């Protein structure tokens, strides 16, 4: 669209104004002396850019989290971020997002442009380097299928770069042991390791007692919680930098895909109001809470039958943050895995 | 972004103990939990 916020946008708003409390919870959550955007009005202005462009690098964050980050680090944005009725908003303007981000002019920023002192497009030296940290030497073109002597690297839209694949897993990735040990399970994604939990268990209420995981939440009440109470539950993060795709943990079969509802902005209540770091090493307090949100934010619950009964039924917990919330499943139920196949992958949207 | 594994009681394989701390590198394929 060409003239005022695209429609989803100004749906957006006019759902913020038709309900009094909400309406004063967005008000609330600009408290203070602000910058831009210092009220709702200019947060949805700047939603009417960002969803027509393509990220950057340069920011800890993806465009719409450096923008939200001070409303949820309070009460009153913590409030509007846990309403469904929000959340649904929010699902659809990531949804439209994504639209942009899987055609052609999203490839704007597949250059190695810098577009100002702290900005710079994905092919830029310092973005190509930062994403081949973990590789041993070789390069983003090694490492990754792309056309290094094509424009773009020879990728379709900026979701065909964040979704890019291995180009020989089997030297860059390879599944330890071979697909035929069937007592190791992998890593289902490139990621940092965020925390264990051993003897895990379900809550009544998620607040105060740790901030921790609640199978019956994080699984959404399913049939199979029983099962996995006192069980043990690994997380890790995905940066910026890392491959966004998912792949088999195990040999085996898909059991159940449950996709779940959920937030995009919620972090965990005792983080709010800690300093936000201007650094690029201190935790920001909504990277503080992926134990906490993996309860309740917008995720995908993939059940798997490992072919070995010693290791059996496992679960896979798919988890958004803010803006990359989209949880794609590649593979069907009933379907039979190995170990490393594609499973699905991670998109911006809702 | 962040994704779980989880793993039951009765499961007898175990999580691989360098990744209890936060931070460590997981690269996808790798082996973050094995049977004794």
């Amino acid at each position: 669209n060409e003239f005022g916020l695209m429609q989803p946008i100004q749906e957006f708003k006019a759902f913020i104004e038709s309900d009094p409390v909400v309406h004063q919870e967005f008000i609330d959550m600009f408290e203070g002396i602000q910058d831009s955007p210092r009220n709702y009005q200019e947060l949805c202005n700047m939603f009417n850019d960002i969803f027509r462009k393509a990220p950057v690098y340069g920011d800890l964050g993806p465009p719409v989290y450096m923008i939200m980050a001070k409303l949820m680090n309070t009460r009153a944005g913590f409030s509007a971020f846990t309403r469904q009725r929000l959340n649904l908003h929010f699902k659809k303007l990531f949804d439209t997002w994504g639209l942009f981000l899987s055609s052609k002019d999203s490839r704007n920023v597949l250059v190695a442009d810098q577009f100002d002192d702290r900005h710079c497009g994905w092919l830029n030296e310092r973005a190509l380097s930062a994403m081949v940290k973990h590789y041993n030497g070789r390069a983003f073109d090694e490492v990754f299928l792309c056309d290094k002597n094509a424009p773009y690297y020879g990728f379709n839209s900026y979701d065909d770069f964040f979704n890019r694949r291995f180009r020989n897993r089997d030297i860059d990735r390879p599944v330890v042991g071979g697909v035929n040990n069937t007592t190791l399970i992998s890593a289902a994604c490139e990621s940092l390791s965020y925390n264990v939990s051993y003897d895990v268990q379900s809550l009544d209420t998620l607040v105060f007692k740790g901030e921790t995981y609640s199978l019956k939440h994080l699984l959404n009440n399913d049939p199979f919680t029983p099962q996995f109470e006192h069980g043990s539950i690994l997380q890790g993060f995905l940066n910026v930098t890392a491959y966004h795709r998912w792949h088999a943990p195990v040999n085996g079969t898909i059991v159940k895909i449950i996709n779940v509802p959920g937030t995009y902005f919620a972090q965990a209540p005792s983080t709010i109001g800690d300093p936000i770091p201007d650094n690029d090493y201190d935790p920001p307090p909504y990277l503080k809470s992926l134990v906490y949100f993996s309860n309740i934010a917008a995720r995908q619950i993939m059940f798997i039958e490992a072919d070995n009964k010693e290791i059996g039924l496992i679960f896979l917990v798919f988890i958004g943050m803010t803006e990359i919330s989209t949880c794609e499943a590649t593979v069907s139920e009933g379907q039979h895995v190995n170990r490393g196949d594609d499973l699905g992958m991670f998109h911006f949207g809702g | 972004x962040s994704f779980a594994l989880g793993l039951r009681k009765d499961c007898r394989a175990e999580i691989v103990e360098k990744f209890t701390e936060p931070g460590t590198v997981i690269r996808i394929n790798e082996v973050v939990a094995a049977l004794k």
